[PDB]
């Protein structure tokens, strides 16, 4: 089944995954791009 | 042991179950039927434009 295929793939991806280490721990910096969708600016308080 | 048989049902039900994947992940669109019951309609804040 497709879902079993996906489950196996995700179990593979998360096995041996070290959350302490950023991608490319000993290498070039990881580039992070930011997007914002502003929903509201509520209460500008003096 | 009716509790035991129901425990066995529940354990067999969650065996090999990935809650990270929605039902019909790659082969179907999940349809969520929705219903709202309003037990109270709180006050309306004119100053904050909220309710």
């Amino acid at each position: 089944s497709n879902m079993s295929l996906v489950k196996e793939t995700v179990d593979r991806l998360l096995k041996g995954y070290d959350i302490r280490l950023r991608p490319d721990f000993g290498g070039p910096p990881v580039a992070v791009g930011m997007n914002i969708d502003i929903a509201s600016i509520d209460m500008v308080s003096e | 042991d009716n509790t035991t048989v129901f425990t066995r049902i529940l354990d067999r039900l969650l065996d090999g179950y990935d809650n990270r994947l929605r039902p019909g992940l790659g082969e179907r669109v999940t349809e969520v039927k929705t219903d709202i019951f309003v037990t109270s309609f709180g006050p309306v804040s004119d100053h904050d434009m909220e309710y």
